[PDB]
């Protein structure tokens, strides 16, 4: 700012980008999608892995 | 994106290789093995099943049985020439 001379716009966009400051908000959207995909992959995890390891012993 | 699926669905490799036809083939047939025979038949005691014994054993393959057995056609129709003549 100190090197500028025609200084009455550096006051405008500090405060500016000062204010919009949060440019973006979160998303947390793997929460829901997760939960439900976790779901079946722990369904067909585990179906597999009895099934195989009551195979191995038979 | 989310890993896909694939690798957690396994139920087709349980006909997806041969051996599964083979196992349940043996899942079987070996249980229902027994450790030994149920008996073999050599004898039996009923007096000719001892002629088996003595003659025609797994491994007899002497022609003792042969002998004897001709032997005997030979005593049966020397009589009967005594019958007719």
């Amino acid at each position: 700012r100190s090197v500028l001379k025609n200084t009455s716009v550096i006051d405008k966009i500090e405060s500016y980008v000062k204010q919009y400051k949060p440019v973006k908000i979160d998303a947390s959207k793997q929460l829901q999608v997760i939960e439900s995909f976790e779901k079946h992959a722990m369904t067909n995890a585990k179906e597999t892995e009895s099934l195989v390891s009551k195979e191995l012993k038979d | 994106v989310s890993t896909l699926i694939p690798p957690k669905v396994v139920s087709s490799k349980n006909i997806g290789s041969a051996p599964n036809a083979k196992r349940i083939a043996n899942v079987v047939h070996f249980y229902k093995s027994l450790p030994q025979g149920p008996a073999p038949a050599i004898k039996a005691n009923t007096r000719l099943a001892r002629y088996k014994a003595k003659y025609f054993d797994g491994d007899n393959a002497s022609g003792k049985p042969l002998w004897h057995f001709a032997l005997g056609i030979i005593a049966f129709g020397y009589s009967m020439e005594y019958y007719f003549h």
